[PDB]
């Protein structure tokens, strides 16, 4: 209920693409989720707007 | 007690002296709190007469506080005394007139501040108007004096909100120093019902002659 | 023959007398007989707001048709002629600055009368570009001070950019007058690009350096770039080394640079003098509250005045007004000492024979994409 | 200045206004002249912007 950064396992297609990329590709990966619960928009920022 | 020292002028073309209001103020402000008052009038506005005054007034007292009273509207003058005020640091106000006036914005030291509203609001509140009456407004334009890039984000902010269907069809600047025609030859593109006028009354005089060259004096506009 | 005075602040009594001269000249150099110049001038005591106040009383009495105006020698804050531009910008009377290369009054809004020769702080932004450009280094970081100044800087370079496709990665904002400045730079270093450009005053960037010597920022394939502040005064002492910089020719001497802007405006004034329906400026601080309405007329033939042989150099003004084609020499810190490297005049840059240096030593170090 | 002076303030005087370049004695300190922008006056809402 209280929403904090928590270390997960998470695995996916993307995951596989992702490391599919990672053998192909030299660039290791670490990943993160976003906090956001969004991919999130371009908006008006309250009072900034 | 606290026996404060406080000053204030009445400059004017209007009749009424410093005096009739003085005791007033005094008898009104008698029993709210202790003051010490210096009433001083001056007859029109220069900037070293008001500088060379208030100067005068102040230093020969230990005055805290002051106000400023004028019958004239003049737009330089509230800059000026707010250019006193940064180096001062003494509180001063304004009850009238110019003074009362808007102004650029205020410097991080605290300056003299009664006449400033916020444009942005100003706009909202002209908006209230557009929004019973004006839609796609015909013009805003950052033609003279303060806030020409200010005013121009405010209304993208006023945009941004995307509440409603708003929308600008003229979004140009310019006046005075090359021929009024590069900012005119564009302001004829626009085709818009609500011209949306920031410049001076003496920018605005010329501005006038412009539209009515222009054809904006004519219904739409 | 009127003789049409002209007025002046100035630093010591020495350049008034130097201003005097060069006005007296001035009666061989653009015909005699159209025009008489008459030579009024302070020696800038430094009253903070009463100076003015004789500018006024004196000045604006006395009916100057222009005004120069140059930085104190005495070094009190920044960009002390503020009041001046205002003050006559209900007068409608041109000023011309000798020594004011300040961005802050940059904003002809409220600065509308205001006037200058060299380019601001932000215009040196020109050169980086076209350092950027030669070395193909489309990744930098940008560190700036929070103030007009800093802004505008990156304002500068951006729209240099702009056309250019936008180029705006990791641009850092930084605060005056901030001792703890390391929390940031520990930000930075997680960035791809390894070139740097800052912009910030001599007392801050003592604790720029200060805190990046923590982290060891200036190590190599690190590149710095900077302004000519920075190279400048305390900030040397605690100082790397291999680090670009900018110095502004002709900064040091003021009578050179008003001989000059005196010669550029006698050609605005004479110029215009022959053009009908002329009015003199406002006679007399009191009973005035209208401006002049020739002023902006005289700065539009200005626009046009051509005077590119001169003690300075080319003499230009765009549509800003800002001087154009400014030159800079490039400095390097070799062996704890400023060096020129090169010299940068007009548009393309010069290459001093001078051997270059970076951090670590490398004769070239061009790559700043280690990622 | 019921707010500052009376809750633990020093209301200075302006001093010096018309010699040298002094830097005026320096600031005030704890001067406080903008600590209230939101007030009323005889029941007024005269809280300022
Ligand atoms: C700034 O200009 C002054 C005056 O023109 C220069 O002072 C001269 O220096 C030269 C040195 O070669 C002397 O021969 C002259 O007697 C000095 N006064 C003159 C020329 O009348 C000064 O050198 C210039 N500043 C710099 C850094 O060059």
């Amino acid at each position: 209920p209280g929403r904090p950064t928590v270390p997960q396992c998470c695995y996916g297609f993307c995951v596989d693409l992702l490391i599919k990329l990672a053998r192909e590709m030299d660039f290791t990966y670490e990943v993160h989720l976003v906090a956001d619960g969004k991919f999130g928009t371009q908006e008006r920022v309250n009072n900034s707007n | 007690f606290p026996v404060l020292n406080i000053a204030v002028i009445l400059g004017r073309t209007r009749y009424i002296t410093e005096r009739d209001i003085r005791s007033l103020w005094t008898r009104d402000m008698s029993l709210d709190f202790d003051v010490n008052v210096v009433t001083l009038l001056v007859q029109q506005t220069d900037p070293k007469s008001i500088i060379t005054h208030v100067c005068d007034l102040m230093s020969g007292t230990k005055i805290h506080g002051v106000v400023f009273g004028d019958d004239t509207d003049q737009e330089a003058i509230a800059q000026i005394l707010d250019f006193v005020s940064s180096q001062t640091f003494i509180p001063i106000l304004g009850i009238h007139g110019g003074s009362s006036m808007i102004m650029a914005d205020k410097d991080e030291m605290s300056t003299f501040f009664q006449f400033g509203a916020s444009i942005k609001q100003q706009a909202t509140v002209m908006l209230n108007i557009m929004e019973e009456y004006d839609w796609h407004v015909f013009s805003v334009i950052t033609s003279n004096f303060p806030g020409y890039r200010d005013f121009i984000s405010f209304i993208k902010t006023t945009v941004d909100n995307s509440f409603v269907g708003w929308e600008v069809q003229n979004y140009i600047t310019l006046d005075t120093s090359y021929t009024d025609a590069q900012t005119l030859t564009q302001l004829k593109k626009i085709h818009s019902s609500v011209i949306l006028l920031y410049c001076s009354k003496d920018e605005a005089t010329y501005i006038f002659e412009e539209a009515r060259s222009l054809g904006l004096m004519g219904y739409g506009f | 023959p009127k003789i049409v005075n002209i007025g002046a602040v100035l630093s010591t009594k020495k350049h008034e007398q130097i201003f005097r001269e060069a006005v007296n000249q001035a009666n061989k150099r653009h015909f005699t007989r159209k025009i008489q110049l008459n030579a009024t001038s302070v020696t800038h005591r430094p009253n903070a707001i009463q100076m003015a106040l004789s500018v006024c009383e004196d000045l604006i009495s006395s009916q100057v048709y222009a005004i120069l105006v140059s930085h104190p020698p005495a070094p009190t804050d920044h960009l002390t002629p503020t009041p001046i531009s205002y003050t006559a910008g209900f007068y409608r009377i041109p000023v011309i600055g000798l020594t004011t290369r300040m961005s802050i009054y940059s904003d002809k809004s409220i600065h509308l009368s205001f006037l200058r020769t060299v380019p601001p702080y932000s215009h040196q932004a020109l050169v980086w570009f076209e350092m950027m450009r030669l070395f193909n280094w489309n990744h930098v970081i940008l560190i700036v001070s929070d103030d007009h100044e800093g802004r505008a800087a990156q304002k500068k370079l951006e729209t240099l950019l702009e056309e250019k496709e936008s180029k705006a990665d990791k641009v850092l904002q930084f605060e005056p007058g901030t001792k703890n400045l390391t929390a940031l730079l520990l930000e930075a270093k997680e960035l791809e690009a390894r070139v740097i450009i800052l912009s910030a005053s001599e007392d801050d960037a003592t604790a720029v350096y200060k805190s990046a010597a923590m982290l060891d920022m200036t190590g190599a394939g690190y590149v710095w770039l900077v302004g000519e502040r920075e190279i400048s005064g305390s900030a040397l002492r605690y100082a790397p080394d291999g680090i670009i910089g900018l110095q502004l020719i002709n900064g040091k001497n003021e009578s050179a640079h008003i001989s000059d802007a005196v010669a550029v405006v006698a050609q605005a004034i004479h110029e215009l003098f022959e053009m009908e329906q002329i009015t003199d400026p406002p006679r007399g601080c009191v009973g005035n509250t209208n401006i002049w309405k020739t002023g902006p007329l005289f700065k539009r033939v200005l626009m046009s005045s051509k005077y590119p042989d001169g003690v300075t150099g080319r003499i230009e003004f765009n549509e800003d007004g800002d001087r154009k084609f400014a030159q800079y020499s490039i400095m390097n810190l070799q062996n704890r000492k400023l060096v020129q490297v090169g010299i940068f005049d007009g548009s393309y840059i010069i290459q001093n024979d001078r051997k270059i240096i970076w951090p670590g030593g490398e004769t070239e170090r061009p790559q700043g994409y280690q990622m | 200045a019921s707010a500052m002076l009376e809750k633990h303030s020093v209301i200075p005087e302006a001093k010096t206004s018309c010699y040298g370049q002094n830097e005026r004695n320096d600031p005030p300190l704890h001067t406080l002249h903008n600590f209230m922008i939101n007030v009323t006056w005889d029941g007024k809402d005269l809280s300022f912007t």
